[PDB]
């Protein structure tokens, strides 16, 4: 099934591929980086079916940084309360949102 | 103020292929110890005008077994592309500044064999068809060859922007270090833009007019105008690959005047290339291209790769 | 919302893949297919993918010119077939496009899971990055770095390479 | 936004270019002058009609050769490591293999048009 | 015969030096300009994170005046388990700015040649 | 086909197999199951006529579209969680496409029309090569994947195959087509084990390569394909008669042969979880493989058919080409099960 | 060594292309290995500073490390400017 | 998931340096050269806490020192200066190698009034230590405490208790 050839030789065929936060070139990082540093470390060694349980919330947290699920359902809240409150009039929205914001450096 | 810039860039280019067919009547026919074009107009200065206006006059035709819609979109694609094609080269600054501007120039000539393909197809009679699959086997033949001589000269530049080509060039111009691959280069520039005597989609002692033998009037002389663009198109590419002009950032003018002869020098060389020689067979064509140009050009390749690192001359840019 | 852009260049992504998944004749399937990979090509421009799309657009522009040259040799017909030459080619056509649109109604309407999961829309500039840093591009590199971290990957592919012209000549040996 | 801009441009003045050809002139057609050329005579079959390609082979090796262009283009970039070894002896195990790839399609008669 | 092959050769070892040369100028011109945007990169850095912590802090002032109608919304309430610093998504640096400074945000960069 | 080309094909089909089995990202495995089919598709084509043609090109379509799905599959896993590494799989809907696509490969029911067709077309090597090397890959990906399969779906779809290699065993006077029938109902057998234990997957996959290595080279011995050139054989020699009916007899699963030992053990191995209903079934339904095996047995060596004038010839000759692994292939084939206990050393 | 001397004349008369192409290819592969240059390029790559450097920490046990761009210690750049 | 702390915007001010590119390129490497200490200490705090809102009073920092080197350059060699700047100012790529006479005036003009010298090449781009009383963060990653492992295997292997166990089988 799998013959764990690499791991008997210590050649690394393909395991410098396998995750983000592995020795990229020019120290470039990935987008999420941390999230999948710190899930790897909570899981490591104890298996999958403890790490399914015990590493959870690293796992959760590595995933709303992939795909930002949550962040856009906030984002979206927020856009239509103010977009009611503007439609009824009440919302009275400043002007560095306008564009009219004394830009900095 | 920058479609100022398109207008000024493409109304001009489009006088200049019009001028470029009297000039080509004109050396073929000095050549050939008589005199073209010097009626109509002052020393034929008239001709391309009235060639226009003859053909945009003339009534265009619509084959009965025609398949219309491909029909009119060929010369479209044709003339629109090769007005494209002009727009990241430097001279010395170009209409859109591309990181990756030689593999643009690429994907587009490699689009431009499809106007012929499907005037060919949509054509629906025999020479069309036959013009249609010469085309076909040309580019089979040169693609691959041409795409490696690329590489290998841009090996020395350090990246695909064609403005960069400037700088690598500032003291000795290109061809001092890769004349062999500026030969393979220039015979598959004239194998790319279908000129003899590689001229066998047309091949009109074998085909009549070939691939446009159904088309008059307006869409043919789109044809004819994407085709004499590309021709000078081409030949400034080659120019601004081998034989840099210097650029003085305070006068730009003089590196324009310079870019510009350079490019005549080499379009007047196709003119006379194609009243020097004979017609290629296609098949030949591909033998010289796949048994000749291509061992050489790998090995050219190998080469190329091997001299910057064991000379450390690396350039830079990663 | 700003500009369409990215959705508009998808959805003609869809158009054209529609077009030749309808099979109407290799010449306008190649067409189509032609049409998807220069827009695919503008879709991945536009999230800094340069590099890939301009060659993913000559790859399938040589493809496409062998495959024409193959429709000619050895699929043709006396009335090759559009889309409105042909009921079922029209109402596979037709099927798709009216796919693609109610799929696209649903998702931008309302926020379900079509197959897998939700979507609300808002354009797909919100995920983007923010970074800022770099004297070079970040694609090159990741690219350029199959020649010193890919060894594994060269070897597996030139093998597979020539042994696709071997493979492709013992086929056609014929006898 | 420029380049689009540019590719729109192009692409309208070709499209008027061909409207003002198709509608200025003065236009009288009739069968006789819609029918496909031949040089004078009738054609025998169609031109839909299959078409051989000699050089069927030669178009797939193409499809072949032309992925090792990709694979070859990041050169320039992959140039600039600092593990410069590793990558030459790649890049030349690379061009070795298509070149031994050509050589036994010469030598087996494969470039050779069918007759 | 002999003449041309030479003639050859010669031009192609004068061009090898002067690329040679000016390949090694060109390298040490990209050095001094890299140590250039090294020197001044630490200034970028401090007006890069006061200008990220000053959209967000009116963002959080204008979703604060927002937000306040509804029933159970806590005001900048963080989605992450996790107590420390992620990076914006800019979604939500620009979330509620014009569609003109979203545009030259996402795609100023990419279109411009 | 050059001899020196036909080592290299072979190497590379096995070469993709093997990238397949050491490869701890999904990309590299991918492109073994790319490389393993780029070299099978002349293997299969070797002898070169109309029919090897057809079943190339079928054989082709279906692995080319398994593996399209496959990397579909990878992809969408990718997007859930950016992981690369072959492991739990960590979305539903690529998991049950990945399953969808590791079936079609295998040739599992509803995806097994394929089977059948390829082997009548194309030479008893080729089949031999199919029925046995082919099945490694995906099987070891389905042994790597197993915690977090669906049980539902693979218990269906092995239940389905089970019940179809017989139905369409049943129905066969061809050879090859028999083989088929019979490859596609004991991977069933194989995959309704693998969701409770791998180790028993691996002891069937074995069982079975042996016997089927067994047939197909005693069918190669006596160059028969259909049934009535084989009921000529007892004529020319009864030894290979004799064993091919203890060979039969033991892919028909009875005791003491070695046949019955892996659906013994699965059997044992489903009652340890509850699983009582399927089990009964599989074997009432292997009854039905049992009794085409004994089918040919009847044509075969346990009654004599009538042969022709012509074979007198034949006498006077001796097989020039000898299989040197034929005996063991044999004796491993039917005298195996008092050495069940071994199966520990597989895990 | 007789008999390839005429074959090397005969492929030189017969298929010029590809003698050159070979001793093109074969000069190709084996100078790298021959050149002392090569590491040279190598050190070039090395100094090219793409990313920002981290200062370190001073825990007072690093005397190889120095205190400002402009101390004596660190690489030097000198063994290029000659270049 | 709790709320996110966000300094004031009031926390947030700070004398801006508003020179354009061309003006920072030109000067680059004397700023680099004299403003060294409280740039790297600013790096440094920015590389360990990983947070940019514990290092706002480096920033500060770094902002005071460059307005003072500014200061200092405005009051000694303000024509000079201008002139290179300019020249660095027209190149659409801003390069140094076109305007060399009016970096070397600059550089006289530094290195006399100031006793300023321009770093040479390859010492801006050094690794170098900085002395901080900034004490080292012990949780920069804000981690939880790690699950505990399966605890080991240990003891001597003995032989399996009456064999096998499987069915008849005594061995
Ligand atoms: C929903 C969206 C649907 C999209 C529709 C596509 C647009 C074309 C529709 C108009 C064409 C039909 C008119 C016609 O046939 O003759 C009319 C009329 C009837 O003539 P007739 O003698 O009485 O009878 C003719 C026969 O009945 C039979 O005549 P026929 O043999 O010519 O019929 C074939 C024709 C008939 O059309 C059909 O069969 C059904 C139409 C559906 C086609 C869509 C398939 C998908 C293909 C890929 C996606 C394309 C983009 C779609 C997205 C659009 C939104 C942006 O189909 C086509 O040829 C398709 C050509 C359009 C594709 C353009 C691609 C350009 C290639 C450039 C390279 C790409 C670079 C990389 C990117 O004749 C004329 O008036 C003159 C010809 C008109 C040609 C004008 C210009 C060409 C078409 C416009 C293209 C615009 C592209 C932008
Ligand atoms: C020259 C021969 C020689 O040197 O004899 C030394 C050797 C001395 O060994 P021993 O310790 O004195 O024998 C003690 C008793 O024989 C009794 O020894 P044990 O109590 O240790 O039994 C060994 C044990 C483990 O041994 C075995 O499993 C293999 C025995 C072969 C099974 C018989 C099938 C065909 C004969 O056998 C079993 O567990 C019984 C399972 C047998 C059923 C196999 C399943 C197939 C169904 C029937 C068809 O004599 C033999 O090996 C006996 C002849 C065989
Ligand atoms: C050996 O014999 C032959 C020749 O020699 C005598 C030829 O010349 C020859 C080539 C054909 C010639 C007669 C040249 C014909 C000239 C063209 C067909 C006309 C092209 C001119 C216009 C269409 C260009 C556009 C006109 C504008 C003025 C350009 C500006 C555009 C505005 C929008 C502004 C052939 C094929 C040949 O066989
Ligand atoms: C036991 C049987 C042996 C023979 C059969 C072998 C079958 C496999 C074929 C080749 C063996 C594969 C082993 C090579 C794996 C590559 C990785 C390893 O070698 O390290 C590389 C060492 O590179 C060396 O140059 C070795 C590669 C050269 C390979 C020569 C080609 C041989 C292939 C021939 C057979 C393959 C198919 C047939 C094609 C002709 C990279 O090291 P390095 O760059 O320091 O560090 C990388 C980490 N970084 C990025 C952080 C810096
Ligand atoms: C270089 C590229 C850019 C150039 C920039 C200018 C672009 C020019 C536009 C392109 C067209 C050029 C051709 C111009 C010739 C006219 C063609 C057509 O428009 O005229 C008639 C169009 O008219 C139609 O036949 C019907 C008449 C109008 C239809 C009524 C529509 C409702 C509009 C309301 C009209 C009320 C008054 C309008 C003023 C306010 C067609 O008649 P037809 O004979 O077949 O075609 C051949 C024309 N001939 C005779 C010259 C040879
Ligand atoms: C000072 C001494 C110089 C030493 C140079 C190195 C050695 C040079 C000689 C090596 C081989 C030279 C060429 C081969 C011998 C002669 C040619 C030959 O074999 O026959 C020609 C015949 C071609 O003629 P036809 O097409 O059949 O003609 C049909 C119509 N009558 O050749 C062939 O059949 C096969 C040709 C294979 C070409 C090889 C493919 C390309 C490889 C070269 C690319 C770069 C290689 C670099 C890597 C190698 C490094 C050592
Ligand atoms: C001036 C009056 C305007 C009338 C517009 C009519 C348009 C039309 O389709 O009519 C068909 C018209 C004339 O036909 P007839 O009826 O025979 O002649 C009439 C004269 N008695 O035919 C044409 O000329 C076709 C016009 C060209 C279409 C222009 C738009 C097509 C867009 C092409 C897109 C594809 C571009 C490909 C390149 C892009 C790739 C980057
Ligand atoms: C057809 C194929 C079109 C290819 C266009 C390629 C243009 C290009 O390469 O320039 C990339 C350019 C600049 O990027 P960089 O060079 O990397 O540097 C930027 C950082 N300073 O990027 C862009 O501007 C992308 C913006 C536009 C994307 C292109 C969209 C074109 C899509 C074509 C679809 C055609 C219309 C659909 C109908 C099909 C035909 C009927
Ligand atoms: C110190 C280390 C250096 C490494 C070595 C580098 C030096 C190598 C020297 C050799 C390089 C020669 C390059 C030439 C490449 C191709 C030459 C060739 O042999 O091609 C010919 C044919 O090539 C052609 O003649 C081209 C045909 C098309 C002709 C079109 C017009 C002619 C050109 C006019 C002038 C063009 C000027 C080129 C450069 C222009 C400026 C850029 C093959 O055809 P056959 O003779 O029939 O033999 C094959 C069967 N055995």
């Amino acid at each position: 099934p799998f013959f764990d050839v690499q791991k008997r030789l210590g050649l690394d065929l393909d395991r410098w591929m396998t995750i983000q936060s592995a020795e990229q070139p020019h120290k470039i990082p990935g987008r999420c980086h941390a999230f999948e540093k710190e899930w790897i470390e909570c899981a490591h060694g104890i298996g999958g079916i403890r790490a399914e349980k015990e590493c959870k919330i690293e796992f959760d947290d590595f995933v709303e940084c992939l795909l930002r699920q949550k962040t856009m359902k906030r984002l979206s809240a927020i856009k239509r309360q103010r977009d009611k409150l503007i439609k009824e009039g009440k919302y009275t929205p400043p002007p560095h949102h306008l564009g009219k914001e004394d830009p900095r450096p | 103020m920058f479609m100022i810039n398109i207008l000024s860039l493409i109304i001009p280019i489009l006088l200049a292929v019009a001028f470029l067919t009297l000039v080509e009547r004109k050396v073929l026919g000095y050549m050939q110890l008589r005199k073209g074009p010097n009626v109509v107009g002052p020393y034929g200065l008239l001709q391309p005008i009235a060639d226009a206006l003859k053909l945009f006059t003339k009534e265009p035709l619509r084959p009965a077994t025609s398949s219309i819609s491909m029909f009119i979109i060929a010369p479209i694609l044709a003339l629109s592309l090769a007005l494209t094609m002009w727009v990241p080269l430097p001279m010395p600054y170009p209409l859109i500044n591309m990181n990756l501007g030689v593999l643009f120039m690429l994907a587009m000539s490699s689009l431009a064999v499809y106007s012929i393909l499907w005037s060919g197809w949509a054509s629906n009679s025999k020479y069309a068809l036959i013009g249609a699959l010469r085309a076909v086997a040309q580019t089979i033949s040169y693609e691959v060859t041409l795409a490696i001589i690329l590489l290998s000269v841009l090996l020395m530049n350090g990246s695909y922007t064609l403005s960069t080509l400037i700088t690598t060039q500032e003291h000795i111009w290109m061809i001092f270090t890769s004349w062999p691959l500026a030969m393979m280069w220039f015979i598959s520039t004239l194998a790319e833009t279908n000129r003899a005597p590689f001229d066998l989609t047309e091949g009109e002692s074998e085909l009549v007019s070939g691939f446009n033998v159904e088309y008059a009037a307006g869409p043919f002389a789109m044809f004819f105008m994407a085709e004499y663009a590309n021709i000078i198109m081409m030949n400034a590419f080659t120019a601004i690959l081998f034989l840099g002009a210097s650029h003085d950032p305070h006068t730009p003018e003089l590196y324009t005047i310079n870019f510009v002869l350079k490019t005549l020098a080499l379009t007047i060389t196709f003119l006379w290339i194609r009243a020097s020689y004979p017609r290629f067979r296609y098949d030949q064509l591909m033998h010289l291209l796949w048994k000749s140009f291509l061992p050489l050009t790998l090995a050219l390749c190998m080469w190329h790769i091997s001299l910057p690192i064991m000379t450390a001359s690396i350039p830079p840019q990663s | 919302m700003t500009m369409y852009i990215a959705f508009i260049l998808s959805t003609i992504f869809v158009i054209g893949f529609v077009g030749f998944s309808s099979k109407p004749s290799p010449i306008y399937g190649g067409l189509g297919l032609i049409v998807s990979g220069g827009v695919g090509c503008g879709i991945v421009l536009n999230f800094g993918g340069s590099f890939l799309g301009l060659m993913v657009f000559l790859i399938y522009l040589g493809g496409m010119l062998v495959v024409f040259g193959y429709t000619t040799a050895m699929a043709t017909e006396m009335y090759p077939e559009v889309w409105v030459s042909n009921k079922t080619v029209f109402g596979a056509f037709v099927s798709g496009l009216m796919m693609e649109f109610c799929m696209v109604y649903y998702a931008l309407k309302e926020e379900e899971v079509e197959i897998i999961f939700k979507f609300n829309g808002l354009g797909d500039w919100v995920i983007y990055d923010t970074g800022d840093s770099g004297f070079f591009s970040e694609e090159a590199m990741g690219i350029a770095a199959l020649y010193s971290y890919g060894t594994w990957l060269v070897i597996v592919t030139g093998w597979s390479l020539l042994i696709g012209v071997v493979v492709i000549m013992e086929i056609t040996r014929g006898n | 936004m420029n380049i689009m801009l540019t590719l729109l441009t192009n692409v309208t003045l070709a499209s008027l270019l061909v409207l003002i050809a198709f509608w200025l002139p003065q236009l009288n057609a009739y069968s006789e002058k819609t029918s496909p050329y031949e040089c004078g005579f009738d054609p025998m079959g169609s031109a839909r009609l299959p078409f051989s390609m000699k050089f069927f082979l030669v178009a797939i090796t193409f499809l072949l050769f032309d992925l090792e262009i990709a694979l070859l283009l990041p050169l320039p970039w992959a140039s600039q490591t600092n593990n410069l070894k590793t990558m030459l002896t790649m890049a030349l195990f690379l061009l070795i293999l298509l070149a031994a790839s050509l050589a036994y399609e010469w030598t087996q008669k494969g470039l050779e048009w069918a007759e | 015969g002999y003449s041309m092959f030479a003639v050859g050769i010669g031009t192609l070892l004068f061009g090898y030096w002067s690329m040679m040369k000016w390949n090694r100028e060109r390298r040490r011109l990209q050095i001094e300009d890299f140590e250039a945007r090294i020197a001044l990169m630490p200034l970028f850095q401090a007006e890069k994170d006061r200008r990220v912590l000053q959209m967000l802090r009116e963002n959080l002032e204008e979703e604060a005046i927002i937000m306040k109608d509804v029933p159970d919304w806590k005001v900048g309430e963080s989605v992450f388990h996790t107590t420390r610093w992620v990076t914006p998504m800019m979604g939500e640096l620009y979330g509620l700015r014009t569609n003109e400074e979203i545009l030259s945000a996402t795609y100023g960069f990419i279109w411009y040649t | 086909m050059n001899p020196i080309i036909y080592t290299t094909l072979i190497m590379t089909v096995m070469s993709g197999t093997m990238l397949v089995m050491i490869s701890s990202h999904w990309l590299l495995i991918w492109i073994g199951f790319e490389m393993n089919l780029l070299a099978m598709i002349p293997v299969l084509m070797k002898n070169f006529n109309p029919r090897a043609t057809e079943a190339a090109t079928k054989y082709f379509l279906t692995q080319a579209t398994a593996s399209m799905m496959l990397m579909m599959a990878i992809i969408i896993n990718l997007l859930y969680s950016g992981q690369w590494t072959i492991t739990k799989m960590f979305n539903p809907v690529a998991m049950t496409m990945m399953t969808m696509a590791l079936a079609m490969k295998l040739g599992l029911s509803p995806f097994h029309f394929w089977v059948p067709e390829v082997t009548q077309g194309i030479s008893l090597q080729a089949g031999l090569l199919l029925l046995t090397w082919q099945k490694l890959a995906p099987l070891s990906v389905l042994c790597q994947i197993s915690q977090s399969i669906n049980p539902n779906l693979m218990l269906t779809m092995a239940m389905l195959s089970i019940l179809i290699g017989g139905w369409g065993g049943l129905n066969q006077t061809q050879l090859r087509k028999i083989m088929a029938y019979s490859s596609i109902a004991h991977m069933g057998w194989m995959t309704a084990v693998l969701p409770y234990n791998t180790t028993m997957t691996i002891l069937n996959l074995l069982i079975y390569i042996t016997m089927t290595l067994a047939m197909f080279m005693l069918l190669i011995h006596s160059s028969a394909t259909t049934t009535l050139s084989l009921s000529h054989t007892w004529n020319k020699m009864p030894v290979i008669t004799s064993l091919m009916m203890v060979t039969l007899l033991s892919m028909g699963g009875l005791p003491p042969l070695s046949g019955f030992m892996p659906k013994w053990m699965i059997i044992q191995e489903m009652t340890k979880n509850e699983s009582i209903i399927m089990p009964t079934l599989m074997a009432m339904t292997a009854l039905l493989n049992l009794y085409f095996y004994m089918r040919l047995a009847y044509s075969s060596s346990l009654t004599m058919f009538p042969s022709t004038n012509n074979m007198k010839m034949k006498w006077q000759f001796e097989h020039t080409k000898q299989m040197k692994l034929l005996p063991t292939m044999i004796v491993l084939s039917t005298l195996v099960l008092p050495m069940t206990p071994a199966l520990s050393s597989l895990n | 060594a007789g008999r390839i001397a005429s074959f090397l004349k005969n492929a030189w008369a017969k298929e010029p292309v590809l003698v050159a192409s070979f001793a093109i290819g074969g000069l190709a592969i084996i100078l790298p290995s021959l050149s002392p240059y090569t590491n040279y390029a190598i050190r070039i790559n090395r100094a090219t500073p793409y990313n920002y450097p981290v200062p370190l920490r001073d825990d007072g046990n690093m005397p190889d490390v120095p205190s400002h761009p402009q101390d004596p210690q660190g690489p030097s750049l000198e063994w290029l400017k000659n270049l | 998931p709790g709320i996110v702390e966000l300094p004031t915007l009031e926390d947030l001010k700070v004398q801006e340096v508003k020179v354009s590119s061309s003006v920072l390129k030109a000067a680059a490497h004397h700023y680099g050269a004299q403003c060294d200490k409280p740039n790297k200490e600013f790096m440094l705090c920015r590389w360990e806490e990983k947070d940019p809102r514990r290092c706002l009073e480096e920033g500060k920092l770094v902002n005071q020192c460059a307005l003072d080197f500014f200061r200092q350059i405005k009051r000694h060699c303000a024509e000079p200066f201008t002139e290179y700047w300019t020249c660095i100012d027209y190149s659409g790529l801003q390069l140094f190698r076109h305007c060399r006479k009016q970096q070397a005036k600059f550089d006289e003009c530094v290195l006399d009034k100031l006793g300023w010298v321009r770093p040479d090449l390859g010492e801006l781009s050094k690794v170098t230590k900085v002395k901080t009383d900034r004490p080292l963060p012990e949780n920069p990653y804000h981690s939880r405490a790690r699950p505990e492992p399966n605890p080991e295997a240990e003891g001597d292997l003995k032989p399996a208790k009456h064999g096998s166990r499987l069915f008849f089988w005594t061995m």
